[PDB]
RNA sequence: UUAUUGGAGGUAGAGCACUGUUUGGACGAGGGGCCCCGGGUUACCGAAUUCAGACAAACUCCGAAUGCCAAUUAAUU
RNA sequence: CUGGGGCGGUCGCCUCCUAAAAGGUAACGGAGGCGCUCAAAGGUUCCCUCAGAAUGGUUGGAAAUCAUUCAUAGAGUGUAA
RNA sequence: CUGGUGACUAUAGCAAGGAGGUCACACCUGUUCCCAUGCCGAACACAGAAGUUAAGCUCCUUAGCGUCGAUGGUAGUCGAACUUACGUUCCGCUAGAGUAGAACGUUGCCAGG
């Protein structure tokens, strides 16, 4: 239930899409007791992981140094491509 | 309420004859003939052939007894 | 003030043990008494709407407020702003004589009588009763009326539901078929 | 409105006004008070 | 079930509508009236600032006395007046409050006139 | 012929054409359905060559959601016209379809039964398709 | 001309809150084929309602990029 | 005037869409109106709030007038938008 | 704290539950008078205070609805390069929807407590 993830500065609209040829998808973590980061998650390990998981199963984020326990609250899907263009995760307080 | 627009409305008593009940209420009926009041004043007296206390319903009497059935007509009929 | 001496006295304490009222102004009251004829027949005729008025006129002690349509019809031949009906909002002292007399004498009279409907009632605690014909009303006289027509007598009470208002009626000595 | 009415001071005859009725509606001719510049005062104006 | 209706939400309504065409500017200060069952309320009012000039109300101890709701009306026009001459101010725009310019209200206006404040 | 019952104006700016699909890019009322890859007009017929075609194969034992309705008329100048002189009379209905619109939903079918079913109903349509299923 | 700031406006996109268009689900206000003033139940359920999904030059709960109008405005021309 | 001319249609004015979020902008482009009306359907002062639906009620019917509740405008605004 | 009267885009509303009444505000009590009903003292108006917190009203709790609302990403798009591709690429701008979240108001003046 662990996948690691890198943070991410201001990006282009050519960096973003060199990501996604790159195979890792944008992301961001917001929720409680984390303020909001934007992330890079490779696609494969993310599919992995949410196949264990499920769903809503919760999930340990590398966020940099630290790991939070986030949820899957949205994502943005491109069917044609059968890609994941963005993922949203969701602190949860425990 | 306006004035020379209403029809004149006045305190009559409402007699029921059959069963010499008394009440007082206004109305715009006009009686030649005149009754005596508990309070000390005379209205005009509206005579009603039935009223609350006299009509069957209110009452509750029973006039008429409720039809036989066929069965007891039959035996009552012929005796047996 | 005989039915509103009993209101007051008998009628209030009956209700308020009846449902546990806090507050004496909790306790239900009829606010107005409304009577609605419909003439549908002055379309046709002027004269049947003047005649109208006139029992109402009679029957309530007040002058009626003639109603005029509100759209045009026609089905019934009716234009917008034609008068084809009266009304008449009873008030008061005014409102309990004829509430008195209407279960004392006017009921007695109806033809063939068996009761009031139970069922007359919006869900709101408001009962509306429909006469027949405007004879069983003592001031109207048979010869005066050339035609016997019905009249609907809405009832508005303070009471939120029927049964608080069923109560009421029932306290008044208001016939209920059952 | 159906017809052209001309307004004409009572008092002065002027026609200080032009106007438009209904003549089946307002057969009669028709009047109004109306400031009469010459007598400088409003004064009944009636159509000719 | 008749639902009574609350007579100051409707006058409020009708106040509204009054105060489209009417404000208080520091020159001609509003003279708002809020009346209830028992009491009549004054207050001279510059809309601008949004600040309240001068006030008299029956509820006032002095004005409080045992008189006609009308009676105690003048009283408080009379009252207002006098305090509106202290500050100055003789040009006042009357607010009815969405009341109607009859009885107690009338009678607050005009004693405020009569004691020479100018409408 | 899916056709809309009354239109406020039966003659209308053609539609356009260019752009990727704004809505019903997901399979959302069936197991497999069949996604657009590429932009054209779906006229009615079209789309009644199709469903034919996918519900005789599929024996009628599965359901078949069409996602696509020809809303827009267009118009046809009558024959051997000069230019000019007012638009044509209404001619046919049409569905624009982007790519990644799914346009037809099949299910209570297994996916082999599915897949050539949409592949009969393919080659009764202009655009190009793939083959599709529901997403989790 | 550009920068900075303020403003008017409803397009692209989007959306379905309105007006129309529309797919699949349920679901029924109220009686008919149906079983009793004495009840029921295998259409229509047309009213309506609800969930999900779509469409629009003359739809809009929204709404850019630009362009436009200005500024005791600065730089360059 | 005219996707040659004739024939057909059209000619002024108003509203909308085309019109590309200021304004303006064409085709024999897509839609409709006008050549009035009102003596109040004008002015002012004061007062007032709809359509629709549900339920109850006689003549009375889906729908007349009456009553309560819900109803934010789906009403109305002389006459197109 | 309460009331009158103002400001603000509902974060301010709606709904539901609860609480409160020397004063105040109502409900309320009458219609003699001012005044009133296209009928009605219902309302309006006025004169009052027997009763009552029941309701309105005020206060408290809440996030169901309405309202507000990011960040990130996406659509679209100015400019540019490339192309004729129902286009591509780069740069700037950057939605709508949705999500986290906000929110059961915040305040000016005057008179009382
Ligand atoms: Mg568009
Ligand atoms: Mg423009
Ligand atoms: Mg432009």
């Amino acid at each position: 239930s662990l996948k690691s993830i890198i943070r991410q500065g201001k990006q282009t609209r050519s960096d973003l899409k060199q990501l996604r040829k790159s195979g890792k998808v944008p992301a961001v973590v917001y929720g409680y007791g984390t303020k909001n980061v934007s992330v890079k998650v490779d696609e494969v390990e993310f599919i992995k992981v949410i196949r264990e998981v499920g769903r809503n199963g919760v999930i340990e984020l590398g966020v940099g140094s630290k790991t939070i326990k986030v949820m899957v609250a949205d994502y943005q899907f491109d069917p044609l491509k059968n890609q994941i263009t963005h993922i949203d995760f969701l602190a949860i307080n425990m | 309420m306006k004035q020379g627009i209403h029809p004149e409305y006045h305190q009559v008593i409402f007699l029921d004859t059959t069963t010499n009940f008394k009440f007082l209420s206004g109305s715009t009926k006009t009686s030649s003939e005149m009754m005596e009041w508990e309070d000390g004043k005379e209205y005009p007296v509206i005579r009603l052939d039935i009223s609350s206390d006299s009509h069957p319903f209110y009452t509750g009497r029973q006039k008429f007894a409720a039809a036989d059935g066929r069965v007891e007509r039959f035996n009552k009929k012929f005796g047996l | 003030n005989r039915l509103k001496e009993k209101f007051n006295t008998e009628v209030t304490e009956n209700l308020m043990k009846k449902f546990n009222y806090s507050s004496v102004m909790e306790v239900p009251k009829i606010d107005k008494i409304v009577v609605n004829m419909g003439v549908g027949d002055a379309v046709q005729n002027s004269k049947v709407l003047d005649n109208a008025v006139e029992e109402l006129e009679l029957i309530t002690g007040q002058k009626p407020l003639v109603t005029k349509a509100k759209k045009s019809i026609a089905t019934f031949r009716l234009r917008e702003g034609m008068p084809i009906g009266a009304k008449v909002t009873l008030r008061g002292e005014r409102m309990y004589e004829f509430l008195d007399k209407l279960i004392s004498v006017s009921l007695p009279r109806v033809r063939d009588f068996q009761g009031v409907s139970k069922k007359a009632f919006d869900g709101r605690g408001n009962y509306t009763l429909g006469v027949k014909e405007q004879l069983i009303f003592p001031e109207i006289d048979y010869d005066k009326v050339s035609k016997v027509r019905g009249m609907d007598i809405v009832i508005v009470t303070t009471a939120n539901t029927d049964e608080e208002a069923r109560e009421l009626l029932a306290n008044f000595g208001m016939p209920f078929r059952k | 409105m159906r017809v052209n009415v001309t307004l004409a001071c009572t008092e002065c005859g002027d026609r200080n006004y032009i106007t438009t009725k209904n003549k089946r509606n307002n057969p009669e001719r028709i009047e109004m008070k109306k400031y009469c510049p010459r007598l400088n005062k409003y004064t009944l104006h009636r159509e000719t | 079930m008749i639902s009574k209706i609350d007579k100051n939400k409707v006058r409020l309504k009708r106040h509204a509508r009054v105060r489209t065409n009417l404000s208080g500017t520091a020159e001609k200060p509003r003279l708002n009236v809020y009346r209830s069952n028992k009491h009549i309320y004054a207050q001279i009012i510059d809309d601008n600032k949004g600040v309240t000039l001068a006030q008299a109300s029956s509820k006032d101890s002095d004005i409080a006395t045992t008189a006609t709701k009308v009676e105690l009306a003048t009283k408080v026009g009379e009252a207002i007046a006098k305090k509106a001459a202290d500050k100055g101010i003789k040009e006042i725009v009357f607010d009815r409050g969405g009341y109607l310019y009859h009885g107690r209200v009338k009678a607050l206006a005009e004693a405020a006139r009569e004691s020479g404040l100018e409408f | 012929m899916l056709l809309p019952k009354r239109v406020k104006y039966r003659r209308q700016h053609r539609p356009k054409t260019t752009g990727r699909s704004k809505g019903g890019n997901y399979v959302t009322f069936g197991e497999f359905g069949l996604q657009a890859t590429t932009t054209s007009w779906i006229t009615s017929r079209q789309i009644e060559s199709a469903r034919i075609a996918m519900t005789r194969y599929m024996k009628r034992g599965g359901k078949v959601w069409i996602k696509i309705f020809p809303h827009t008329p267009y118009t046809k100048k009558p024959l051997e016209v000069r230019m000019g002189a007012g638009k044509g009379a209404v001619e046919g209905w049409i569905a624009v379809v982007k790519p990644g619109r799914i346009l037809f939903e099949v299910a209570g079918v297994s996916e082999e039964v599915a897949r050539e079913a949409l592949r009969l109903a393919s080659h009764k349509l202009p655009v190009k398709t793939k083959f599709v299923k529901r997403e989790e």
